[PDB]
This record gives structure tokens, C-alpha cells and sequence, in this order.
């Protein structure tokens, strides 16, 4: 699972 | 099994999952070593990665690490995740820490995988540097767009996402 | 009363009078928050500014401050005083501290007020970056010339001076 | 005896022999003062240089050293040895430490003597910055090639070498 | 140009703007030196004042500073801003820090400029001490009333305000 | 339920039982907050009181606590236990710590409950200050005499004792 | 041999010769113990006095020293040298350190020997306190005038001098 | 220019 | 229980 | 008052 | 020897 | 006299 | 007034009264400077001696003090009090601290004043070194015998005593 | 049971078994106290010896231990194990730590038991000092040769060995 | 290529150029290892020498380094530069640090190269020790006289100078 | 058991 | 004036 | 270059 601010 | 590979991990929120990449890549490269930017240490305990990678280069434990040896010891150098800051420092030849020094020295074996908010990605200065990098034979992967968990709003919106292993391998080996 | 405003203060000798701006600006913006560069802490005790501004962003107290949230929370971001160093870092997309990271993320709401010796102002590289910033829609105020108290010699000579509030407001709101 | 000269020493392995230059140059300039980059302190005890140079500028001992005064107090400013990092920072107008701040302020009296591995020397970004520096009247000496001691092997090989005093003097005075 | 003047700055919120006074007074006195109370260091970085005043007396840097020498070296000693605490300590002859010790020794050259909330100003004990000081030839300026920035609300209200330079000069020289 | 009440606890051996008072008083006042003198921290871990009182004012955790706000936020301010030292500092308007600063600012809402050895109680200077306090409308409770455990001799002799809650309430509310 | 005697030494330049008194007094009193003010520790290493006096009371080594026990354990308490500050604190009943707390508790066995510059001695507030002390049965010795080695200039001038042992003994025993 | 608590 | 030194 | 090095 | 500031 | 990595 | 004199003070219990000698000697020599052995710092706060001597040489403040300069700057070098240890180190040419290094370099201007218990004085090895020192032109004063304060008992007995100033002067000048 | 005995233990690998000696000797001497050289603390936790010996002299816990008292309090002083360094320091009268100071003071009650590699034992300078010690009535035991475990090669070769208790007792008592 | 060689570097100003020797000697000996005296660390960052020599023995990093192993591992042990202090300690068998302990153990493979001011060189005690060393088969090189850059005055005068490599090799191998 | 380096 | 252990 | 104090 990728994250982003 | 290909040659030794070095991961240059920077301060992207996604650095917390760098272990998944180390394990995957270890199935394809003789060695997978890692080197962190000073700031990424605020996201994870880099010490634990010693349990997954062959070697951990720590500029605090050893401030006199030979960047030339590090570059010569690897066939591939990946900046993953690559932060806007590190990408821009590399493009301008700035190397005020071990990671960026290694990237300047090994520009010929460099593979950059950008990771950041789409808004940051739109920065004009960042983009000019990405062109400069590409026009000077530094391999810069094109960020993937997809469902990403946005820590800010807790929503699963569309944004830049981390590259899956197939894409990493294909971009590096082809 | 306009929207929330963020002051990004850098290591200019004039940062010691940043409180005068906070108080003035607080009469026109819902909120006036502040964020300092690491080096500016050698000029003032940033802690005291908590008494004047609504919020003080401290990357040491909290190394994991979300720059995206900070940028989204404000309608205007002012680099005041803006040092040659920070101006040049912004122009090159370099963001190795919270302040510059915020400036990269919020380039679209950025207003830069340069302050430095006229001699530094003449630096070729600085000027190329100022053009680059302007040509990419980053608002850069043109430094005012006037009687400035030179610290080298306790004599008032002519040099770059800090912008008065009317000019700040007009440059930001118009 | 010419005017006062300032040495801006950076983190090159050769900084450990900077004392030889101080003593030599002291035979030709009224004063020879020195200023180190933060990183070079990992190679030598800068304190001992106080015994050879007239003045040692220490930004840790005094965080409020006036860069304008420092530049005005010297007729010549030498970046020796000049690292790839500092060269690139100067070219981009980046000045996040006293040394680079002094170099931005005194670009007109700047003489740069590059020192690094030939492989680093070939970096595209470094080279573009070197052209930019030269095209803007910053004197950049062309690195000498010759026999050198390779720390990794302990044997001698051809690579970039430090400039001898005759060449330093001739490049600075002519 | 009159004789050497010493500023004894105490922990009033207004001490953060003490630099404005130093610069102004430096236009009328041979020397303007400064000495802070231990608590005022929580409001500002006193180190930066070294760039404006001739001398900074630091009891931490030097615990054995001769108060007699300090008093003899100045023709005027100003407690500005003068806190209720320091005023009351001086009135009772209490000198448990360098500043108050200097004030006890130099009572004959003492000029006190009170600054505090009007509510504190009404304290009975403070007022008895102010009478005692005046009845013993210690010059105590009468606080000005006017518009002021209230840190708690961020809005302006009537309260005790700092003295402008004309009034300071006139009270000290006449 | 009456208004908010503030306890200003000083370094009396009895401060170790201040929790009994907090709990009792919480049954009669909207809020019971506490503030300690620096020295009382040698008798107890003030942190634990956060579990009983609504708010704990800590000048070390926050050196910039607004004494005016603290005073305005309460209808009653009790110095309990009140040490000879604090009583005498208040009487002379000395305020070199947060507690005494609050007492100077809130002299109009001040209720003092003295606690100390009968021998200390007989001190001439202490007594003159107690008269001065009373003659200036500061409420000073008359110490109770009774069986007290004397830590010195381990005997239950007659001496000054702490006030029971009924007396505290009656002295404060009537 | 008289009863146990306690010396309360304060921060006078003459505290550096307190050992001469301890040795002398030890020839006349069963015990000679010592207690220093926090500031006097900047003049001497108080630890060494353990070799001359019977007991050294250290409030840092033991923050919970019972002042009542200390006072009861001695027949005489001497403030020698007595600083202006401590004299004034005692006069106002201020006891914010162990030494002054002991002096408040043992005012009935107190003998004060003032030592300071004649200029400090002339302070109005100091003098009012000295009268107050005397009018309340606290024995205050009248400072001797004579050749004193002034540290400001290595010249012997006339000023207040330390009391010789005969005078100390006579003032304390008669 | 002037501040108060 | 009250205390005293 | 404005300042400059 | 006695001392004074 | 000269060194390199 | 004779030439500059240097006192090399060692860890003898009597070093605590070294100030008496500094003041006395300052009446006969242009300058009286002092240098302590590391161990003597456990007996006194050497910082205070800065108020009596012209210069204090501190090897901790400055680890690179030039012993040659120190020796050349003085006409006389006194080891006072001279401990058995330092005497024996000098005799064997051992110089593992600044004091002994200065004594080895300036043996020709050396004057040694032994101080220690008579029992230590009888040590065979110490005595052989004293003969060796004398037979090599190092001036060693013969310890005086007289009444002394024995710290263990607090009573006076016959033992080695410190030299009075007349004897010091006569031994050094004749 | 004989008189009090003091063990002066030095940095020999065998100091780790000093407890066996303490227990044995405690069966023959009223008291067995111990004192270690600073370096021996790198081999053992000296604190634990407090559980076996009557008293442990620690120069770090108390830098002002009276060596004269220590020597007077014992009838026998053993240097066991005695290192080459301490033996040589004693022979030259060098006493730069408490242990050697005690040995210089108590040379008349000194019993030395050498322990070191046979190779070190052959050192010319060491041997000259051993003769000097013996020729001046300092009792030096002749090292025993036997099977010793050599930590270097893990072999049980022949070398100098520690003295058994019978030999220690006989050498000290006869 | 001869056997392994160990350099024992001491606190001579010339230790700052010890790297030149390491590099030269590395061309003739299988290994060149280094060991510093504690004091020499005030002149250089010993850490950097790890880049030139095969092994760096650090008694702080490892307080339990086996001196016997160190001596057995080398065929030659050079004290270069050799200070007066270390020379004298070796002569007296004093070994209170790893370097001197190694020299005592390996006296048979010891080669000493003295370096110090000619004035120190003239010390009687130093010279007696040099004779003692030579008369006991310890090889002591005779210092060379020549143009030496005196640090006291930036002038080249005649004094003891460091040995060139040819002389070092010849003295050690012949 | 005795030890030796 | 003089001290001894 | 060789050095001396
Ligand atoms: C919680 C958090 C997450 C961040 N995520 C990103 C990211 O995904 N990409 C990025 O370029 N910077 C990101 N940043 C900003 C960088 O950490 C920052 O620009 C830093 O200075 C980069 O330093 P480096 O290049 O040495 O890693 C983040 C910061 C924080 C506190
Ligand atoms: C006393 C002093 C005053 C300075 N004044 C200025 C100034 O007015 N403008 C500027 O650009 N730099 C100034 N500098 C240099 C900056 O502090 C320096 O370039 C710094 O690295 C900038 O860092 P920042 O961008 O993180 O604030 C000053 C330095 C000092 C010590
Ligand atoms: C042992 C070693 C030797 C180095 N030698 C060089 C050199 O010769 N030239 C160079 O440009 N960088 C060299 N580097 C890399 C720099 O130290 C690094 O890029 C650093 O961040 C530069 O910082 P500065 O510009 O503040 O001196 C070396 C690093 C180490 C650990
Ligand atoms: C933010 C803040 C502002 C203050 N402003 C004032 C003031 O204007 N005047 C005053 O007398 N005390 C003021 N105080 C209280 C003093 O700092 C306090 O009484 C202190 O102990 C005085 O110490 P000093 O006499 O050593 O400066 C303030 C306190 C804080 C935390
Ligand atoms: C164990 C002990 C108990 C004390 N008890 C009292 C007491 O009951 N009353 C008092 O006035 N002082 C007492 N004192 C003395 C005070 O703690 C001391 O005067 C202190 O400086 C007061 O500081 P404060 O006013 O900041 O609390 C005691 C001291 C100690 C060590
Ligand atoms: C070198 C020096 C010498 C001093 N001499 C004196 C003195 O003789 N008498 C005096 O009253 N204060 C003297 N002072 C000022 C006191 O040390 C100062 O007022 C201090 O705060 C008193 O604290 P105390 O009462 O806790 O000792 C001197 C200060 C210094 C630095
Ligand atoms: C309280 C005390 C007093 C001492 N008095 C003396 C003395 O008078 N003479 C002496 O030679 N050693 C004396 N000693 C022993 C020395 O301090 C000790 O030998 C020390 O290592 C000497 O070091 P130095 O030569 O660097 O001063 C004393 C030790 C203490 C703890
Ligand atoms: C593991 C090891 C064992 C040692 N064994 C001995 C020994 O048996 N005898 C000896 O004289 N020195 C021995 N040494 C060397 C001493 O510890 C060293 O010379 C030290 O400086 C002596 O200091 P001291 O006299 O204060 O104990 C040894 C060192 C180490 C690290
Ligand atoms: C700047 C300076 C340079 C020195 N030069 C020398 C020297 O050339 N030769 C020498 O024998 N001592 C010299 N000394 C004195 C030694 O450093 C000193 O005697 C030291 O205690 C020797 O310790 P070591 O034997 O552990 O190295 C110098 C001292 C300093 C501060």
C-alpha cells in the first residue's frame, strides 16, 4: 500500500 | 542473480516499507545494500534493516566511508523512494551527505524512483531538474498514478504511488 | 480579515524584528503562523514568538510535521526576511529543512521578500535564480533601497532595507 | 607581501595537509586566515591550525560571524581543497554554512582549486556548474593529473592531484 | 556624545525589542553596554545584542565580573525595561544576580523605566518600594499610558507602554 | 460550587499532603489548579498532581506562562502551605519565580495560610511583613496551634498545624 | 572551648580565605561547621573545607537538610563574610536558599560581619536594613576600615577590611 | 510597538 | 496529620 | 529601524 | 591580607 | 603528497 | 620590580592559600602568572586566581599552549607549593602535563619549594631525586620546620611548613 | 590476627581474582582494605569488593582522601598484583594517583608482588628499578614461575604466576 | 617488503604530518600500524589515519588491547615523533598508557626518533635517560639539525628537524 | 589459576 | 598558616 | 616542512 501526505 | 545493488533511501513517508523492497530485490541481486539520508532516520529505525540487507552504510557510525568504494562495489544504484529534495540535489550536483555524494559519484549507475505528493510533483523547479537529469543519462522512472492512502485526510484518493517490483526490475534491468 | 497567513523566516539579521510584522499582519489576517529556518535560531529565541503568532511550527519539537497540511492550511506564504540562501534553494527545488520543503510544496502561494547586503544582492547566481523564480510565477518583491543601519560601522548608509507593512500588504493582496 | 588571504578549506581527503599550504602562503601574504566547512572537521582537528594561520574563523565558537566583514578583510579568497559539493553549492548560490556564505559574498575575489576523484570530476552536473562559474568570472583552476596515493589500495596511481605552491601563486597573482 | 551608558534589561515581554533602544542610544552615548537578568534569557538570544552594543556583560560566561568596575565604567545606568521584581529587589537592597548587584552599587547613577501590566503596577508593595526609591534619590520614570498590543487577545488596548527615545533621553539627561 | 481556585504551594514539609486539599476543594470550586515554587519539587513529584487538579502550571515545561492570564482565570488564589520565605517575598513585592509573580499580580484575590515551626514564626522580620500584608488587604490566616508530629525529634509536641478544610473554606468564602 | 559554632559564608571576594577563620575558631569552639551560599561556590571549591571544619552542610548533596536541626545544633551562627545581598535578605526575612533559611530560623544566635566595598556600604537601602537588624536584636559588627588590597588596581588603599580573630571572638563572646 | 500580557 | 521540622 | 551587515 | 573590589 | 579515494 | 615570574602550583593542601603569595609577589615582579597541575583543581577554583595574577595558563581552556613561549616569557619559574610527585617527575624528566612540561623546558630558571608531610619527605626515592636536581643546577629550597595545623586532628604540631615571603624572595633573588 | 592490612591492586589481568586474596587474608588480619589504580577499573567492577573488604578507598568518590591517614591506619601495605608501571613509578617516587601516593608515603610498610609477562619482566629499566627498590628497603617478592594460562594463545605455558597465600603470608610476616 | 611495522606517535607538533610517514613506510613494510599517546589527540583527528594505515590501535575504543599481542605482531616499533616525555617514561620503565606499555614490552624492537625544541633537548635529565636507553640496546636516532619553521615567529631558524624517510629506513633496517 | 597476556 | 595531612 | 615550538 502506497502512501501520500 | 545480477550484480550487487545499492538502495539509496530518502525521507519519503514510504521509506517505512523499504523492507519489502529489500527482501524482494534480494531474490534477484547478489547483494542488496542500503544507505539512508539523514532525515529518513526520523521515520524508521534504520538499524533493523541490517537484518534484511547485506550491508548498511551508516555515515554516523563511520563518518569516513569511501564513496568511491561504495560506488565501485555496485552495478546498480537506486534512489528509492526518491524525495523531491534529493532529486533536486542530485540534479544540481549538491552532495552534502553520504547518500548524495554517492549519487554524484555514481551518476552512471543511477536509477531514480520519485515519490511525493502530486502537488510537489508539479513544482516547476523540480521538473526542470528532472529534465536535466534525463538529458544527462540519469535514469528517472515515471511515477505511477493510482489509489494511494493519503495520511492527511485518511482518504484513498488518486496520487503518485510506489513502483511495484516488476516495474522496478524492468526499469533497472532493461 | 483575509485568510490564514504563514511567515517563513530565515537567517537574516532582520529576523530579530520579525515580531513587529507578526503583530501588524495579525490585524489583517485570520491567523499569522510562523516557521523558522534552523539557522535563524542563532539570532532569536523562537519560543517567544508563540506569544504573538497563532501557531509556531517547530521541526525539532516535531520532526514529522506534514508539509502538505501546512501548505493547505494557508492562503499566503511569505518568506520574510528571505535570505540569499533560501531564495537560491527554493529556485533549485532544494528542500533539506521544513521551511524550504514548505516553500517547494506551496510555490503557488509563495511571496518572497529579499533582505541582504547590496553586495550579496549583486551575486550573479542569486540573480539568475531570482529571474527563474519570477519566470515561474513565484512572486519576488523588489528590495527597497534606503537608510539602513550598517552593523559593520555604527553609521546609517544606503543599502537594501526591510519592506514596510503597506508594501508587504499591497504586494501580497494585489 | 601581498594583501590578506583567506583559505576556505572543504572536506577533501587532502584537507589533512592544509597546514603545508598555510605555511607556504604565509611567506607571500600579509595574513593567511582559514575557514572550514562543517564536514572537514571529521578529517582534522581544526584547532591546531590556529598555530599556523593568523586567524581561524569558527562558526560554532561564534555563530554570528559577519560574512561581509570577512570578505572585506581579504583581497583573495581560495577554496582549497575545493570539493565537488562546495563547488556546486557556490555555482547555485547555495550558502547554508559560513564557508559558502563567504563564497557567495566574495565571488569577485574567489579562486577555486578542485580536488576529487577523476570519476567524480566527470559528473555532468558538476561540469555544467564549473562552466557556469567560469562564465561568470569566478576563477576555477584546472585540476592537475599525476601520481597519487589511493587510500583503498595503498598504492600509487594516476588521478587528480593537489596544486603545488608555484601554480597556486601564479593562478592567484596572475 | 555623552558618557558611557549601561542598560540593565529585565524580563519584561518588551525586552525583545531592546535592540531598537541600543541603536538609538548609540547615537548619543560614547558607549552603550548591556547586562541582562537571568530570566530575560527566556525571551531573547542575548548573544545577538553583541552586534549592536559595545559590550555585553554575561555572568554565566564570566561569574567573576567586578560589579564595582562595571559601575565605575559608566556615567548612566538604565533599568530598561524595569520589571516589578527587579524594581522591588533594588528597593530592598536585594542583589542575588549581577544586574541587581550592579544596581545596588550604582544607585547614584540609576534611572528606572517601569514596564508591566497596569494591574501589576497597582500592587501596594510595589508602590511603597517606588516611593522609597524616589525618596532616596533613585530616578524612577513615570510609566506612560497608551495603546498596546495584548498578547493574549492579539488586539490593542490602553495600558502601560514603553518610553519613546525622546523621553528616555530627557529623563536621563535632564 | 464557587469560581475557579488556584493553589500556590510552597516548600513546607506539609506540601507532601497537598493532594488531600486538592480533592477536598474540588468538591466546592469549579476548578482547582495548582502552581508550585521551584523548591517544593524537592519534596514531591509535582507531576502526579495532574491526576487530581484540573491544571498544573509548570514554569519549567513552559517558561513563558502569562501570569496575567493565570490571575484573571481565578477568583481565589491560595498560598497553601505558605512558607516564611514566600510570605516575605510577597510582602516585599519580590517575584523571582512564577508563583511569587502570580501572587504580586493577584494580591487582591490572595489568601495566605502560613505553615512553619513556631520558632520561625517568631522571626521579627517575618512578623513585620505579616502586618504589612494585613494592613494592605492581603488576607493572612492566623496559624492554628495543636498536636503536630515533629520530624526532628519524632515527638508529638504542640506547634503550628495545617488548617482543616472547614477553616480554609470559611476563611476564603467569608 | 565554647559551644558548637556555624559559619554562614557568602559570596564576598574574601570567602577565599575562609579557611584561616575555620582553623582559628577551631581553637576555641567544640565544633566549627560551615554552610555556603550558592554563589560563593564560584569563588572556591567548598569541598576542600571538609578537611578543616567538622561538618559541611551542602544543600545540593542533600536538598532536604533540616534547618531547625542545624540551628539547634549550634550556640553561635556567624555570617562571615556577610554580603550586602545576604544582609538585606535576612533583614527582609527572605530565605530562598539554605543559608538564609538558617539565618531566619536562628536570628537569636546570629552574628553578622559585613564585608563589601565602601561604596556598596553606603547604599541607603542596605543601611536601613542594618538598622532594622540591630533594632531587632541581631548582632551586626561594625566594619573595620584599613589598608585593603583593591583588586581593581593592584594598590593598597583604604576600605572596609575583614575582622581579625580577636575582634570576631570578642564580638561573639561578649 | 508596546506589548502587555 | 500536620508536620513540623 | 532596518539593518544590514 | 584583606581584599576589596 | 596527494591522496584520492 | 624584577622580571616576569611564573608560579607552578601543585596539589599540596597548601595550594588553597596560593593567593597570599600572588599578592605579595606582585609587589616585586612586573608580572606574576600562574599555572596549576591537573590535580590541584580538586583543592581550589583556579578561576578566581585570574583576579590576582596577570595571566592564568589553563591547559584545558587551551590544550595547545606553547611551553617554549611560556618559559621565554618569564625570568623566574617557581614550583610553589611543590609536591613530592611533581618534584620526582621533574627529576626524571617526566612531563605529562603542561606544568611539568614547562618545568622541563625551563629547568634553568627553576626554583622549587617542597611542601609535604615530614614522613613523605623521608622517602628514599624522593631524596635521591632532590640530590639529582641540586647536582644539576635546579634550585631546591630546604623545607622549613615549624608549627603546623594537622587537618586530621585539628591541632598544631611540628612539621614542614610553607616558606614566608622574605625567604622566597631571598632564595629566588640571591 | 595481625594488624590492619591494605591491598594496593594494579592493572594486571590477575586483578580479576583479587577477591580470593581478600577473603584469605581476612582470616589473618584485623582488617583488609583495598585501593585500586585508575586503570584496574577497566578489568573489574571495584564496587563489588566492598562486600569482601572492610574498606574500599575510592579517589573518584572522594578526591581528598588523606594518604597520611591511610598509611598510618595500616601495618602492612601490599601492592598485589603489582604491575610493571606501578613498580617503576614507586621506584622513581612518582605518585600521580592515590595508590602511588600511598606507596610513596608508606614505603616503610611496602610489600611488592610483581605480576606480568616474563617478557616484560626482562625489561632493563624495570630491573634497575627493582634493584633500587630492594637496595632501599622496599620488600619486593621474587615472582614465581609455573604453569600459567596465556590468554594470548590459550596455551598453558610456563610464565610468571601469582603467589599463593602461604608465600604471601610468609613474605609479609617474616 | 619487510615485516609489519608499528608507529608509536606522541604529542610533538610534528605529529600533524604523521600521514606522510605512513604513506612512505607503506611502500616498504607489509603493514604499517599506528598507536597514539592520549595527548597527541589534541593535535589531530586520529580517526582519519585509519584511511592510511592498516590498523589503528585505540585504547579508548578498546581499553583491553593486549600489549603482548601488539608487540608480537610487529618486527619494528618506531616512536615517531618521540616526545621528551615519552622518551623519559620509556627510560624509567613508566607505562601509564598503551603506547608506553607497548614500548616497555617491546624494548627489543624499539627505534626512537626524538623531536623537540633544541632547548628541551638540552635538558640534563632527558640526556641521562637517552644515555641509559642507548646503553641498554634501545636504538635512539640522533636528531637532525636544520631549517625548521619555528611556530613562535613565522621565521625559519635552525633547530631539531624531523628525519627524512631515507634516514628512517636506514636507521631501522641497518 | 594465574593468568598471563 | 601552614597545613599538613 | 619540519616544525619546532
Ligand atoms: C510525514 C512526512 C512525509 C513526507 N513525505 C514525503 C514524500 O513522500 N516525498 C518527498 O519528496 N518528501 C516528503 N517529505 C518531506 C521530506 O522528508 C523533506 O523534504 C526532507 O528534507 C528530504 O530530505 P532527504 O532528501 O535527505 O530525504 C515528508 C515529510 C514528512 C514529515
Ligand atoms: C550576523 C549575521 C547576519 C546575516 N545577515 C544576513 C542577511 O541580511 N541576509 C542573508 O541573506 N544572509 C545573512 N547572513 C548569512 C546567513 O545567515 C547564512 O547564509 C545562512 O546559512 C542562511 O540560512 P537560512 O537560509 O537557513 O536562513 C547573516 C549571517 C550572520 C551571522
Ligand atoms: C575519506 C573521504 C574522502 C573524501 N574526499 C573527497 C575529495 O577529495 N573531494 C570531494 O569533492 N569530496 C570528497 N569526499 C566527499 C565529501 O566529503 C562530501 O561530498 C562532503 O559532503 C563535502 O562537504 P563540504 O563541501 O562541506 O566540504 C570525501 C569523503 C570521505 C569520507
Ligand atoms: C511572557 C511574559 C511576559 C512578562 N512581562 C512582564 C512585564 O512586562 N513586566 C514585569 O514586571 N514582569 C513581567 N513578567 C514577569 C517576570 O518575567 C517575572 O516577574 C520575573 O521573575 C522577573 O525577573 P527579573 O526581575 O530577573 O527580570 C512576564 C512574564 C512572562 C512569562
Ligand atoms: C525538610 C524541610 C522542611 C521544611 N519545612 C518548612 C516549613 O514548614 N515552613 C517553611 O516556611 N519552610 C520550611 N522549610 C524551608 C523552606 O523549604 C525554604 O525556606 C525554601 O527556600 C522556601 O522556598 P519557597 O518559598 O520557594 O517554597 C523546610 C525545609 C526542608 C528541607
Ligand atoms: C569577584 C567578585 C567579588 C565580590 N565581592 C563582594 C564583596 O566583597 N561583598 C559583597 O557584598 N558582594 C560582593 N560581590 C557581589 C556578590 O557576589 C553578589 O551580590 C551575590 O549575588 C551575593 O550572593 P550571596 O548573598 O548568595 O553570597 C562580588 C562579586 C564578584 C564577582
Ligand atoms: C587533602 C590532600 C592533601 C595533600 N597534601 C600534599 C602535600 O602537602 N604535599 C604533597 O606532595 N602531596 C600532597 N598530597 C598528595 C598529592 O595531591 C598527590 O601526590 C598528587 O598526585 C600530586 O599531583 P601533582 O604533582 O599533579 O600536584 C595531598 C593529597 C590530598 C588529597
Ligand atoms: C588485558 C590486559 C592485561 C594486562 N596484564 C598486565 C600484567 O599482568 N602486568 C602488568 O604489569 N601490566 C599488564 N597490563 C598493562 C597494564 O594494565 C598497563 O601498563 C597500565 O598502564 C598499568 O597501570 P597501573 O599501574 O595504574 O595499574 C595489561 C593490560 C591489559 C589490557
Ligand atoms: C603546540 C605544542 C607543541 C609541542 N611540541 C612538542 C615537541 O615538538 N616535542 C615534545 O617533546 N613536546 C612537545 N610539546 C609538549 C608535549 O605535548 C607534552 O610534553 C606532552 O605531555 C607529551 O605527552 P606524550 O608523551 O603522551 O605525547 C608540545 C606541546 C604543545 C601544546
Amino acid at each position: 500500500d502506497s502512501y501520500t501526505c | 542473480m545480477y550484480g550487487k545493488l545499492l538502495i539509496c533511501a530518502t525521507a519519503s513517508i514510504n521509506v517505512i516499507n523499504i523492507n519489502h523492497y529489500i527482501v524482494e530485490l534480494k531474490q534477484h541481486f547478489d547483494e542488496v545494500n542500503i544507505l539512508f539520508s539523514p532525515s529518513s532516520k526520523n521515520f524508521i529505525n534504520t538499524d533493523v534493516l541490517k537484518l534484511f540487507c547485506d550491508n548498511l552504510y551508516d555515515e554516523i557510525k563511520d563518518p569516513l566511508l569511501n564513496n568511491i568504494n561504495i560506488v565501485e562495489n555496485h552495478e546498480y544504484i537506486l534512489v528509492l523512494p526518491a524525495s523531491a529534495n534529493t532529486i533536486n540535489k542530485i540534479a544540481n550536483g549538491i552532495c552534502d551527505n553520504l547518500l548524495t555524494t554517492v549519487c554524484l559519484t555514481g551518476y552512471q549507475k543511477l536509477f531514480i524512483f520519485p515519490n511525493m505528493n502530486i502537488r510537489m510533483w508539479g513544482n516547476p523547479f523540480l521538473q526542470k531538474n528532472i529534465d536535466l537529469l534525463k538529458n544527462n543519462d540519469v535514469k528517472v522512472y515515471s511515477p505511477d498514478m493510482n489509489k494511494s492512502f493519503e495520511i492527511s485526510s485518511g482518504r484513498y484518493k488518486n496520487n503518485i504511488t510506489m513502483p511495484n517490483i516488476e516495474n522496478v526490475l524492468n526499469f533497472v534491468l532493461n
